[PDB]
Formats: structure tokens, C-alpha cells, sequence
């Protein structure tokens, strides 16, 4: 006795299989999943006829397809993605003034903040998996995108998280190749040192939330023992992320794209997302509060950019 | 060679290091001196996040250079 089923690594390229109904999926395919559920130790059932099963790559065809879809060789990736998916399919993805959010569940506030952010910055994902899941997420069906973010960032459902770290890992999988940052450090004694950063390093900064302050100059130690001034010479990127340890900060309407608010301490906290539209919006999972002003403990601010050149001589 | 590491309180820490030391190596030296677990630590050089499995030489960090130690957030 046998049924036909489809095996896949990507849910786009399906491989017809004839499965011996007296053996477990595991003995026949290796590790096997059905709509996120692990069926490795399970024997084929009648109503499995015609259904699609994910399998761990166990041959050169599945290996190539897996790499082309996900851009990773981690053999733990599929199981981690499938484990997260069982939870993320149970979350609720409300539309909050045209953006997909997540209702609070399983310590997901950092994830909802990242998801809202990704819908507001210009980013091209390289892995087809992230490109496809992103478009579904933007339409309200974000479960696969959320499970992929957890898999790529090596996070488990319910684990506490850092938006800055989540954005950073996801940016490794974005086409930021042509993003460029030039910095100048001026010591009155030693002279001027210019540095060029590219890709992810060109769009991140940890130390100040203010894009304007980065342009104007920040005081840093010079190895001579004096204070030097560091300033942005040139920025070529569609956005910048400015981060700092969480601190009371005033967000002014029209002067930024969106921001992460972190309330709590280094053991436990809660993120809210602030975005600048016709007024200031504070999105807390499914809840939306509109205000003319906002002050709170901010840790990330995103600004839109194309090309900036300093006038500092 | 010595580097300096500024903590969130403004405490400055001296470490003994070598240009080929990985970031993980520097995190152990801070775990030794302050007892902070390496997994909580994030090392910053003049705004740039230093990543595990790159060296001080990779980032052109030289003697008398100052790093910043920040900690991962725990949002839920
Ligand atoms: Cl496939
Ligand atoms: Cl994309
Ligand atoms: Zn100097």
C-alpha cells in the first residue's frame, strides 16, 4: 500500500514521492514536516494523499534548492524555522493604519517592532524566502516572515530580544552592497583620519540617536590623549539606523521615519514602535495612540536618506 | 598592548590585549575583570559594532584605543 505526496525545501519546487504506508516519513525521507508539524516518527495517513511535506535536504537537488531559497547551509535552519512557524501561525497580525503589526504573545514585542520598521525603510532582501514572506507579511499574513526572522536571528519563540541585533542580522541578508559611509576624525594635534564603511556597517551607529548630531560632530578620545571630533562626510544609503543605550528622548514630528521605545531594564523590557505620519503614532502590538508630541526611553531611530555630503571643510 | 573600555556607568577598564585577539577574547578579559557574561556584552569602536570572530587588527584597533561596552536589550 502506497500514497503519492510532494516533498519540498522551499514550498515552490515540489517533488512527487510514492511513500510506503508501512514505514514512517523519517525512514523514507529523513526529518519531515507537515504545515510546521514534525511527522518524522509518524506513519503515512490516507488524508496525506496529495499534501506537501518539508524535508531536510538529503541529496544535491534539495541542497541546491535550499541554498538558492534561504541563502544558508545551516542544517538546523529548517527545524528551527518549522518550530517557530507552529507558534507564529497562532499569532494575530492586525493592520494598524496600513502597517502589519502583531498582537502581544510569546515575548514578541521586539519582533513586532522590527516588522513595523521593515515596512517603512527601503530594503531589498537577497534570499527569495525573505522576499516572498515579506510580501505576504505586508498583506497581513506575517506568520512565515516572523518564523524566518526567528530562524535567521537564531531566536526561539518566547525568548527576549533586541531590535538592533534583529535588524543587524536581517541587514546581512539585504542588498546594501552600494551603501557607503565616509567619516572624518580631526585631532587639533595629530590631524585628520578619514574612514570608509560599506554595506551593513554604513547604515548602523551605536552611541547617539541624533542623525543631526552625527553630521555636526561627536567628541571621541584620540590615542594622543586629547578629544577629537568625528563627523559624517558622506552617506549613500536609503536609510540610517541611529542607536544608543535607552534614554529619555523627545521625538519631533517630521524629523525621523520611525523609532524603538524600550521600557524596563537589562533583564526585562517591552518595545513600542513610534512612527511619524500626519502626527506621531505609538503602536503597541494591536494598540495605536496618536499624539502631537512624544517623549520616552528611545533606543533606535530610523531616518530616510539618499545621498548626503557635509559642508564642513 | 593596552586598550581602554568605557562601561555604561562611565567606569574605564584597562585590558592587556594583542592585535590578533578576537572580539570573544576581549569579552573573556572583561568577564575576568567585571564578571559580565560574554553573551550580554556588545563592544563598540567609535560607533561601529565589533562582531565575534574578527580581530582587533581587522578593525584597525591600536594601543590606547577606547572601546564602549553596551549590553543586549531583553524586549518581550
Ligand atoms: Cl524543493
Ligand atoms: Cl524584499
Ligand atoms: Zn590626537
Amino acid at each position: 500500500r502506497t500514497i503519492k505526496v510532494f516533498t519540498t525545501v522551499d514550498n515552490i519546487n515540489l517533488h512527487t514521492q510514492v511513500v510506503d504506508m508501512s514505514m514512517t516519513y523519517g525512514q523514507q525521507f529523513g526529518p519531515t514536516y507537515l504545515d510546521g508539524a514534525d511527522v518524522t516518527k509518524i506513519k503515512p495517513h490516507n488524508s496525506h494523499e496529495g499534501k506537501t511535506f518539508y524535508v531536510l535536504p538529503n541529496d544535491d537537488t534539495l541542497r541546491v534548492e535550499a541554498f538558492e531559497y534561504y541563502h544558508t547551509t545551516d542544517p538546523s535552519f529548517l527545524g528551527r524555522y518549522m518550530s517557530a512557524l507552529n507558534h507564529t501561525k497562532k499569532w494575530k497580525y492586525p493592520q494598524v493604519n496600513g502597517l502589519t503589526s502583531i498582537k502581544w504573545a510569546d515575548n514578541n514585542s521586539y519582533l513586532a517592532t522590527a516588522l513595523l520598521t521593515l515596512q517603512q525603510i527601503e530594503l531589498k532582501f537577497n534570499p527569495p524566502a525573505l522576499q516572498d514572506a515579506y510580501y505576504r507579511a505586508r498583506a497581513g499574513e506575517a506568520a512565515n516572515f516572523c518564523a524566518l526572522i526567528l530562524a535567521y536571528c537564531n531566536k526561539t519563540v518566547g525568548e527576549l530580544g533586541d531590535v538592533r541585533e534583529t535588524m543587524s542580522y536581517l541587514f546581512q541578508h539585504a542588498n546594501l552592497d552600494s551603501c557607503k559611509r565616509v567619516l572624518n576624525v580631526v585631532c587639533k594635534t595629530c590631524g585628520q583620519q578619514q574612514t570608509t564603511l560599506k554595506g551593513v556597517e554604513a547604515v548602523m551607529y551605536m552611541g547617539t540617536l541624533s542623525y543631526e548630531q552625527f553630521k555636526k560632530g561627536v567628541q571621541i578620545p584620540c590615542t594622543c590623549g586629547k578629544q577629537a571630533t568625528k563627523y559624517l562626510v558622506q552617506q549613500e544609503s536609503p536609510f540610517v539606523m541611529m542607536s544608543a543605550p535607552p534614554a529619555q528622548y523627545e521625538l519631533k514630528h517630521g524629523t525621523f521615519t520611525c523609532a524603538s521605545e524600550y521600557t524596563g531594564n537589562y533583564q526585562c523590557g517591552h518595545y513600542k514602535h513610534i512612527t511619524s505620519k500626519e502626527t506621531l503614532y505609538c503602536i503597541d502590538g494591536a494598540l495605536l495612540t496618536k499624539s502631537s508630541e512624544y517623549k520616552g526611553p528611545i533606543t533606535d531611530v530610523f531616518y530616510k536618506e539618499n545621498s548626503y555630503t557635509t559642508t564642513i571643510k | 598592548m593596552q586598550i581602554f573600555v568605557k562601561t555604561l556607568t562611565g567606569k574605564t577598564i584597562t585590558l592587556e590585549v594583542e592585535p590578533s585577539d578576537t572580539i570573544e577574547n576581549v569579552k573573556a578579559k572583561i568577564q575576568d575583570k567585571e564578571g559580565i557574561p560574554p553573551d550580554q556584552q556588545r563592544l563598540i569602536f567609535a560607533g561601529k559594532q565589533l562582531e565575534d570572530g574578527r580581530t582587533l587588527s581587522d578593525y584597525n584597533i591600536q594601543k590606547e584605543s577606547t572601546l564602549h561596552l553596551v549590553l543586549r536589550l531583553r524586549g518581550g
